[PDB]
């Protein structure tokens, strides 16, 4: 196994991971330019990305240091949502620094040293640019509407965001201080328009067994079950699948019917008007639920039967291991109703009040799953925005603010730490270059002016990639929540600092 | 056929060795830098602890092969210097080489290294304190078990791991000899918690067999029933389906299980616990019917486990249903059923005071690699006191002791003369290479920070204060709280000065032409 | 880099003009055929945009964008497959330089996609409204386009049949897009052109009813996606006889499926039955289907699914894949359904009249032989297409690429009116319109170089009069020899250039 | 069907024979470079001598194969004398090559070789000195000082003088062979250096902990020892099975019937004669449960080198089963005593009915000193055994080697002819052997060698350069002590091992 010493791994660390920070910063900003997605080894079919996380997920990279970023990318993208393309570049921004610093004789120990303290200096300046908006519900309304769709900006489909973010803020407006994304039932379902993407108050199922089970019911008891029917679960009502004798295989079906039929009983005898099964429902027990006033929905959504268990107050049957014994889902309203082109089974009267079904309606699924990809990262920031209602002034504003802050701190520090810390806030100054140069406008003008603006200090005028020029952050909607920034300010310098301690790399590959 | 002559073999032994030694010296201290491992599969892992990473490193070259084998015995007793031996074993290496290239025999200075190793040992043995106690060690163990965690996994002190790592030793330290061994306590990695979430257990623990969660989770007595025999009807890793001559015979089959449950519960009840540890995982449809008869059976757990948890109590495993015996059942001071992680089920926690042949610190982590290097932390904090148990002993420095150790060996060179003066020349400096090579991977001149304690060793003797592993501005090996068993440093010397001599073993470097393939 | 992406997008910019150039000297019938060797190594002689790009092609992203272009033109229109590919490389010249001229490619695109908006604004302004409710003005610009274009012979016969289908399927005044979904292109084998018909219910390809009713009133349209044969293992029926003592015992339950589902057809009642093919459906018991026929339901056994699809949605015969789904209601109700051997030779089940979603008409392409049936296809279809363009964007416009050269003249000056960093953009944009008729004034012969010179000036002078006669290929009137763009044939290709280009300019 | 004729093949033979001697140049006094040698099998290959790597190296040469076999013909006899023969005969061959160009090629080749090799053995047994039980020593005090010769010659410490008598114990007990295959030595990590031990039979380093291992006897005064070449574990006889259930009663059974046989397997020797059962291969839980059910001793994974010497010691037999075996195939001692020494669970086997094994137990409390003395034990063994076998004791370290070539330089004057060249080559070959141990003594060979020559124009009794003292002086009085028998042996090899192929300059090979 081959030992990579300092510069071998470290250059290999830069070339990939900084370029990994590049094609993603090529996507940084909505005017971060579209990157045609050229996949590695499979799927020649090409999307075109305004968000670099795709590339990271689409294109695999051989650089191990770059293999780290995609995960850190997914750290943001999953945990924090937005900040995904950004966490990758700021590290590369700090890596571009260590390009010199290493060859400039600075040991990566020191390179972490300043960035250890410097990370908070920006955090603290971004704690200073952290100011609570959303301290009022109307604020919170528009504070969501601020950073809700702001999450959707670079992300390829910012257009239906008009209808989407209104949906996205309403469901979280309904959360009312208690973030629940499981009480939001996420259904990406084709049909109708994309502006026909919808938010139900209640639960819902994209699964419809059909109209051969009762469609609408009031005061309905929903059985939440993995209970099988043709599947032959426990508690013999009549012969299940087995051979106990010559003719015992024949005693199966008719008594399996009775078993299916008393697996109506056990299921029905809950008193249900709806039986929602995450597993199969055979047609006779199905239709015998349809004859029992029970709506039996086959193989209903895993997450749905799970959220129906969460939002509606249901318990899973333990896979019929509670033949009569399982607590029901209880939703006073059953609606089999068409959102889009598809009849979907709506459930209201559910246990949770925040319980909602956001129905994302694809006019095409490429935008639909994209709506769902743009949906939750907002909801990620939103639940964050819920818990901490606040903003930070983006578009380079707080960047340059933090830049002028940490640098002037890198000016009052400047021991071994500033060697990193001057290298630190320059990245805070270098990302404002990225979006504006993505915007195709001189940063050296704007940045160095944004510098002056934030060398005067600023919460307001910041580089607006919408305008492509320096402009207000008043909470204009391009003012970012403190939610993602702190996470990126945490997550970004890490992978840099992470590779900073391991230049030594032993490779048996 | 390849034929190397003298230095040629050596020079061929020099190539990767120093290169491998080079990777060690930038790993020295928090000043140092971890060694990432990309596997033969390409698996990218940050690692350390040379024998560990030298086991991950594929050893083709010969001298590196002992670096796995030598550093093995290094990590066991000590826990540190495994990354530090190859430093000196690489540092003392080209010491002899250039001497051999000065015309100096392998016959000549090679003895002098060991001959300087003993006197450096002899010198070391004075430095700081050969003395500790079960109380004193704790603070060295604190500043060990703070930083041992606080180097590898985190940099912060995690106390619940820190002193539980040392007390685990201290729990079995006084079980034998006043000396634990490194198996005589165990570190069990599983992640249900965070890093700080851990279980100090005076016996082994497992995740209990759960054939359904709603069935009651219970634990009783002090004792456990460890079972090769049936606890309830046993199942031998083999399906048993439903065949009954009548539709009534299925419900008649239902009683057979439950009655043989309680019967063999009653047969376990009188003997040990009411609980199983059963070498046979039985039918979980039936097991939760016994979990409906409660008194939870621990089943579907390894055949080595019934062996393990038995011997960990000093007990046995009941081979046959007619062989059921309390001694053939395992034990504990307390068997308790405690939640593994916060949210998950309650693992059966067997805390064994009826004997402890392993006191298992069970550890949780946010991730493997952290709980790994938290484990890999614990092991060293466990290994360092495995020195302490034998002699309660420590020292402060690699940049305090050695520069001082060298300082005796230093002028002792010209006190040698003829053969080993060039040895104790090449020995003493090779000692000071480590603070050099650590000052190397520090932000400082490896010459000047070595010059630092050089002047200091021209001043202070047997220093508790030496250069910075912890990378501070002040260099105080006591107040850097870099703490290494003077056994270990001594043993390290014995082990580090070892390999270089060993490449001289016989006169035969002779190969058929394959010394590596 | 953006430059490696540039060099990529230049390669995109380049290859997008590369194969699309075979389309450019192919513009119109005066545009020329290109013999095209194929991945199979076969000469393919094609003058048209949709065929050339989609027939032989390569892996380059531009080639991916090529096939999108006429196709996006097709779903919009089906008319202007070539022209939509002519506007790309036009802009691709307007595009490439602005990079090299120091303009950011989003600014280049947000120019051109906006330059589109302001630009194509005056197209409809230059355009003229025509009546989409009146059959003639429909048929006019339908056939006037067909007079401007190739298909005449059976069109002037079936272009009014087109509009006869169109007039039927036009509910509103803008006539929506006249989705050809409201129309059904169908083909009978026997018969001549004049046999081409328009039926509110749906004509069905062949039919099979053995003992059954050949013409049935108020016809419940049955859908059998189930079987008339008990489910198959080794046979069509469920009968597999390995023992007689068991066969008497097998006798008992095999009697149902042939009876029940068959009778269930007339238990729910059916005047008709749609049944997919004995290959499309496992087994169809004829011994059951005979009694099923003999129940005087109208059975089309082995009927194609895509007609069933058009039966399901357009005339409202709702999906029955199952007995749980088989009811009298999910049956369509055919105001008449008839097996028709008439209109030449061969059987066709004709639902004649139906209760239908949308306005459902089946236009059955027919001709003395198969190609003459195929001649009847674009005879109905091309007019339907030029209609569905004329209706989707209501106004008509004088065609021939004059509005290209016309508004190419203007938007430049209006680009120049914009100032900003995109004036040079939008002007380059505006210019690109000129090259389309250039190639047209090229391909039709003689001098394109002159043609657009005076025209764009004539378009500051006479505009709509002076233009490119596709026959003449020079300064002329598309009004004097009538060349009409139903706006969507133009309005289609407008954004499709800018869109993929905006993408491929934004593409790294 | 290939041959090379004339001098070209002849001279070509020597280097292939010589290069291996260039390895062993001094591998007896070990110091030099030792490369760990990994062959194409992935096998890391080393030696304490030249012979084992010689065992590892193969050649298509008959020549290079001969002296190999010859050094091996010398090897397995004493366990030593390999490098000696390896150097000398090759040295002859090495030195005649320039003569070969002058030509020795007439069969005046072969004569002065063996003709002058008797002159040595003529000088050997006349200068040879015999040792006895009452003589200067107990012959144990010799085997003491011949251990103090062989053990101490390489370092270590006065345990070398302590071991000097201690190693002789199992020696005297077992002395028949030149080597230890009855004796053996038990390495003990733990204890300390000053105490090393000896057992009158095998004593197992470690036997291995099980379930009920503590609950099984570690002590027998009457071990009847099943000596197993074969394991009994949970894998040996399966506990896995199944059976049909409409009644769960049989779950206990279908495993239990197999369970009975694991029991019955180990029990059937237990029942027949066996108390102690020593397996050299694993013992797993459910098997050792029955071994713990037996509480007549269980072992597994134990050394067979002890276990087969246990057969030697006990009188029982290595057992390839636990079954079909009698009570006589069982090993027997009057002591089975397991008292753990360090980490080694340490079985005392003594009081054997025969005790053909008596094993010295080297206890270091540390690793390094032991394997240095354990290597010096083989030294002692190869000597102290042979010091009994041939009581006539010559001295090494250029004692006679410089004294022979002394006369054998003096014997040159009377020769002259073509073989006077051989005489000089034959002479200094004796002196090319210490020509290294000089370097191992740190000395320049030649001046020291020339001194020794002058020292053999002055002295010449035992005088020689001794890496033992790193001096130049009498060897036998320096306690350089090895029997004079191996000399004739080596010298029967030395001149004759060279004369084989030099009798052949035309060497035919064939594919078949």
């Amino acid at each position: 196994a081959d030992e990579e010493r300092a510069e071998t791994a470290r250059l290999t660390s830069f070339i990939g991971a900084i370029a990994i920070g590049d094609l993603v910063k090529s996507t940084l900003g909505p005017k971060g330019m579209d990157k045609i997605l050229l996949s590695s080894g499979r799927d020649a079919s090409l999307m075109v990305t305004n968000d670099g996380a795709t590339i990271l997920k689409n294109i695999g990279v051989d650089n191990p240091a770059a293999k780290v970023l995609v995960d850190m990318s997914r750290v943001q993208d999953d945990e924090v949502g937005d900040g995904t393309t950004s966490v990758t570049v700021l590290a590369a921004e700090l890596l571009r620094e260590a390009e010199s610093l290493i060859a400039k004789k600075i040991h990566p120990q020191t390179i972490i040293a300043g960035w250890r303290e410097a990370t908070k200096a920006a955090r603290e300046a971004l704690l200073s640019s952290a100011v609570d908006h959303g301290s009022d519900e109307v604020k919170f309304r528009q504070d969501l509407m601020n950073i809700a769709g702001t999450t959707l900006s670079s992300k390829l489909l910012t257009h239906h965001k008009d209808h989407f973010t209104k949906l996205a803020v309403e469901a979280v407006l309904r959360l009312k201080g208690s973030g629940n994304l499981e009480a939001i039932h996420i259904i990406k379902k084709l049909g109708g328009s994309l502006a026909d993407s919808y938010l139900d108050e209640g639960f819902l199922l994209d699964k419809k067994i059909g109209v051969n089970q009762p469609k609408r019911i009031e005061n309905a008891k929903i059985l939440i079950a993995n209970t099988g029917m043709d599947t032959d679960k426990i508690k013999i009502f009549g012969s299940r699948v087995r051979v106990d004798s010559t003719a015992k295989v024949a005693e199966i079906e008719h008594a399996e019917k009775e078993k299916m039929k008393e697996k109506v009983e056990r299921i029905l005898k809950h008193g249900i008007n709806c039986f929602i099964n995450r597993q199969l429902i055979y047609n006779y027990p199905e239709q015998l639920f349809g004859a029992a006033g029970v709506m039996a929905i086959e193989h209903a959504d895993f997450a749905g039967v799970e959220r129906l268990a969460l939002v509606t107050g249901g318990e899973i049957a333990s896979t019929f291991d509670h033949p009569e014994l399982v607590k029901l889902g209880s939703c006073k309203l059953i609606e089999e109703v068409m959102i889009g082109e598809d009849k979907l089974i709506h459930f209201s009267g559910v246990a949770l009040g925040e319980a909602c079904t956001i129905v994302l309606r694809g006019a095409t699924q490429q935008i639909l799953d994209e709506a769902e990809r743009s949906l939750h990262d907002a909801l990620c920031v939103l639940a964050q925005t819920v818990k901490d209602s606040r903003t930070v002034y983006g578009g380079g504003c707080s960047e340059m603010l933090m830049a002028h802050a940490v640098t002037q701190l890198a000016n009052r520090t400047p021991g071994k730490e500033a060697v990193a810390m001057e290298s630190y806030a320059k990245a805070l100054r270098m990302l404002p270059t990225i979006i504006a140069d993505n915007a195709g406008y001189d940063s050296a003008d704007l940045v160095a002016q944004l510098r002056a603006a934030h060398s005067e200090g600023n919460t307001t005028a910041g580089l607006d990639m919408r305008e492509g020029t320096i402009g207000d952050m008043a909470i204009l909607g391009i003012t970012e929540s403190f939610q993602v920034k702190r996470q990126v300010l945490l997550s970004a310098a890490e992978a840099a600092e992470v590779i900073l301690r391991v230049d030594n790399i032993i490779k048996a590959a | 056929k390849s034929r190397l002559m003298g230095l040629e073999a050596l020079k061929s032994h020099i190539m990767a060795a120093k290169a491998v030694a080079n990777t060690m010296r930038t790993s020295l201290g928090p000043n140092g830098l971890d060694k990432m491992m990309v596997d033969k599969d390409g698996d990218v892992t940050v690692t350390n602890d040379g024998a560990t990473i030298l086991s991950m490193m594929d050893v083709d070259h010969q001298i590196a092969k002992l670096m796995v084998e030598l550093s093995k015995s290094q990590d066991d007793e000590i826990g540190d210097g495994t990354t530090g031996v190859v430093v000196l074993a690489g540092a003392l290496l080209e010491e002899a080489e250039q001497l051999l290239d000065r015309g100096i025999h392998p016959i000549r200075i090679a003895d002098g290294y060991e001959q300087a190793a003993r006197v450096a040992i002899e010198h070391l043995d004075k430095i700081s304190d050969s003395v500790l106690v079960d109380i004193k060690d704790t603070e060295p163990l604190i500043q060990t078990a703070k930083t041992t965690l606080g180097s590898k996994v985190v940099n912060s002190c995690h106390r619940q791991m820190a002193e539980i790592a040392v007390n685990a030793v201290l729990t079995v330290a006084d079980m034998e000899r006043r000396d634990v061994d490194f198996e005589l306590i165990k570190v069990e990695g599983k992640v249900g918690g965070r890093l700080e979430d851990t279980k100090l257990i005076k016996g082994v623990i497992v995740d209990k067999d759960f054939s359904h969660p709603q069935m009651p989770k219970k634990v009783e007595d002090a004792k456990i029933a460890i079972l090769t025999c049936p606890f309830e009807p046993p199942k031998p890793k083999t399906k048993h389906k439903l065949d009954v001559t009548s539709v009534e015979d299925y419900k008649a089959l239902q009683k057979y299980e439950k009655e043989k449950f309680e019967e063999m519960i009653q047969q376990i009840k009188e003997t040990g616990a009411n609980l199983a540890i059963c070498q046979w995982g039985f039918d979980d449809e039936a097991n939760h019917l016994l979990l409906q008869n409660n008194l939870p059976a621990v089943r579907w757990v390894g055949g080595p486990e019934i062996e393990l948890i038995a011997i960990a109590t000093g007990g046995r495993i009941v081979p046959r249903f007619s062989e059921l015996t309390a001694e053939k059942l395992g034990f504990a001071g307390l068997v308790q059923e405690i939640s593994f992680g916060t949210t998950k089920d309650k693992m059966l926690v067997i805390e064994q005071c009826k004997n402890s042949r392993a006191v298992t610190i069970f550890i949780r982590g946010g991730n493997k690699m952290i709980i790994e290097e938290a484990k890999r932390s614990l092991h060293d904090a466990l290994c360092v006191i495995r020195n302490l148990i034998r002699d309660n002993r420590v020292v402060y420095g690699g940049g305090a002791a050695e520069i001082s150790c060298a300082l005796a060996v230093s002028q002792e060179a010209d006190k040698c003369p003829t053969l080993e003066q060039y040895a104790m020349r090449a020995f003493a400096d090779a000692l000071e290479v480590i603070p050099m090579a650590l000052s190397e991977n520090s932000g400082m001149n490896p010459i000047q920070t070595m010059t630092e304690v050089r002047a200091r060793q021209v001043k202070e003797m047997n220093p508790a204060l030496g250069i910075d592993c912890l990378h501070k501005g002040t260099n105080d090996m006591k107040q850097q709280h870099v703490i290494e068993t003077l056994i270990g440093k001594k043993q390290q010397i014995s082990l580090a000065t070892q390999m270089v001599r060993m490449i001289l073993k016989i006169d035969d470097i002779r190969k058929p032409g394959e010394s590596e393939e | 880099d953006r430059d490696k992406p540039a060099q990529i997008r230049f390669s995109n910019i380049s290859a997008a003009k590369a194969v699309a150039d075979a389309i450019r000297t192919s513009l119109g019938p005066k545009g020329m055929d290109k013999m095209i060797q194929d991945g199979k190594g076969d000469v393919t002689i094609t003058n048209d945009g949709a065929t050339i790009l989609k027939q032989m092609q390569v892996l380059h992203p531009a080639a991916r964008m090529l096939v999108e272009l006429s196709k996006a033109q097709d779903i919009e229109a089906g008319d202007g497959t070539t022209s939509v590919v002519i506007i790309a490389g036009s802009l691709l010249d307007s595009c490439t330089k602005l990079l090299q001229k120091g303009i950011h490619p989003t600014i280049i695109s947000e120019s051109f996609q906006k330059a589109l908006e302001k630009g194509i604004e005056i197209l409809t302004d230059m355009s003229r409204p025509v009546e989409l409710s009146d059959r003639e003005t429909l048929l006019n610009s339908a056939t006037t386009s067909l007079n401007s274009k190739v298909v005449s012979q059976y069109s002037s016969l079936l272009s009014p049949m087109s509009v006869n289908a169109v007039m039927k399927v036009i509910d509103p005044a803008t006539a929506t897009s006249v989705d050809l979904r409201d129309i059904k292109i169908v083909k009978k084998l026997g018969g001549t052109i004049d046999d081409c018909e328009l039926v509110e219910g749906l004509v069905l390809t062949q039919k099979v009813s053995n003992s059954g009713i050949t013409r049935v009133e108020k016809a419940k349209i049955g859908l059998i996606q189930f079987c008339l044969s008990a489910p198959k293992t080794d046979m069509d029926n469920q009968i597999v006889v390995s023992d007689y003592a068991q066969m008497d015992r097998v006798l008992r339950e095999e009697r149902a499926y042939i009876l029940n589902l068959v009778k269930q057809i007339k238990k729910t009642g059916c005047n008709v039955l749609l049944i997919q093919k004995s290959i499309l459906r496992d087994a169809l018991s004829d011994l059951a289907l005979h009694f099923l026929n003999k129940m005087k339901i109208m059975v089309i056994k082995d009927i194609e699914r895509e007609d069933i699809e058009f039966i399901c949605k357009t005339i409202g015969t709702k999906p029955v894949a199952h007995i749980d789904q088989f009811t009298a209601d999910m049956l369509g109700s055919a105001e008449l359904a008839e097996e028709v051997n008439l209109n030449g030779s061969g059987k066709l089940l004709k639902i004649t009249g139906c209760a239908s979603p949308g306005k459902t008409v089946t236009i059955v392409v027919r001709g003395s032989n198969k190609l003459v049936i195929e001649e009847a296809e674009r005879s109905i279809h091309d007019a339907l297409c030029v209609i569905r363009c004329l209706v989707k964007k209501r106004a008509l416009i004088a065609g021939g690429g004059a509005p290209e050269i016309e508004l190419a003249l203007r938007l430049t000056e209006y680009s120049r009116t914009l100032s900003g960093m995109e004036s040079y953009c939008v002007r380059a944009f505006a210019d690109a319109m000129e090259v389309i008729p250039s190639t047209l004034a090229e391909n039709a012969g003689l001098n394109p170089i002159s043609t657009v010179t005076e025209l764009r000036n004539r378009h500051a002078q006479g505009e709509k009069t002076a233009g490119i006669n596709v026959r003449k290929g020079g300064i002329s009137n598309i009004l004097e020899e009538l060349v009409v763009q139903p706006l969507l044939v133009s309005v289609s290709a407008l954004t499709l250039a800018t869109e993929t280009v905006r993408s491929i300019l934004k593409i790294d | 069907t290939d041959s090379s004729q004339g001098i070209p093949q002849l001279v070509s033979n020597i280097s292939a024979c010589q290069v291996i001697a260039e390895a062993v140049r001094t591998t007896l006094g070990p110091r030099g470079m030792d490369k760990l040698i990994v062959d194409g099998r992935g096998k890391a290959t080393i030696s304490n001598d030249g012979a084992t790597i010689l065992k590892l190296l193969d050649v298509v040469h008959p020549a290079a194969k001969t002296l190999v076999d010859i050094a091996k013909s010398q090897d397995a006899e004493v366990g030593d004398g390999t490098t000696s023969v390896t150097l000398l005969a090759a040295e002859f061959l090495k030195q005649v090559k320039p003569y070969v160009e002058e030509g020795l090629h007439p069969q005046i080749i072969i004569r002065a070789f063996r003709t002058a090799t008797q002159l040595a053995v003529n000088k050997i047994k006349e200068i040879a000195v015999t040792v006895k039980k009452a003589d200067k020593v107990e012959q144990r005090k010799l085997l003491e000082k011949c251990a103090m010769t062989a053990l101490s010659s390489k370092l270590i410490s006065q345990q070398k003088a302590f071991f000097a008598k201690m190693v002789v114990d199992a020696v005297m007990m077992l002395d028949d062979l030149l080597q230890l295959k009855m004796i053996g030595i038990k390495k003990v990590q733990g204890g300390a250096l000053e105490d090393s031990q000896l057992v009158a039979g095998v004593a197992f380093k470690k036997t291995f902990s099980y379930a009920g291992f503590e609950m099984q006897p570690k002590k027998y005064h009457n071990p009847k020892i099943a000596l197993l070449n074969v394991e009994l574990e949970l894998k040996a006889e399966k506990d896995n099975a199944e059976i049909r259930v409409h009644t769960v009663e049989d779950y206990q059974a279908i495993v239990d019937a197999e369970w009975n046989i694991l029991y019955d397997k180990l029990e059937k020797i237990h029942h027949s004669g066996a108390k102690v059962v020593l397996s050299k291969l694993p013992i797993g839980d459910v098997a050792t449960q029955y071994f713990a059910d037996r509480d007549m001793f269980c072992a597994g994974r134990v050394p067979e080198e002890d276990l087969k010497r246990t057969m030697m010691a006990c009188g029982g037999s290595i057992q390839t089963s636990v079954n079909a075996l009698s009570a006589d195939v069982l090993g027997r001692c009057q002591v089975f005593e397991e008292t753990q020494i360090g980490g080694e669970r340490y079985n005392f086997f003594t009081g054997c009915p025969k005790a053909k094994t008596c094993t010295f137990i080297l206890r270091g409390g540390a690793e390094q000193f032991m394997e240095e003395t354990e290597r010096s034990l083989h030294d002692a063994i190869m000597i102290v055994r042979r010091a009994i076998k041939n009581d006539s004791v010559v001295a090494g370290g250029g004692a006679i080697e410089m004294e022979l070539s002394k006369y054998l330089r003096d014997y040159s004057r009377t020769i002259p002819g073509k073989q006077q060249l051989l005489i000089g080559a034959y002479a200094k070959a004796l002196e090319i052997i210490p020509r290294q141990l000089c370097d191992n003594a740190g000395f320049d060979a030649t001046n020291i060698l020339n001194k020794l020559r002058a020292r053999h124009a002055q002295g010449g009794t035992w005088y020689g350069v001794d890496i033992n003292n790193e001096d130049i002086a009498d060897n036998f009085e320096a306690f350089v002590w090895e029997p004079a028998m191996v000399r004739i042996n080596a010298l029967t090899a030395a001149s004759e091992a060279a004369c084989l192929i030099v009798s052949v300059d035309e060497t035919i090979k064939n594919p078949r």
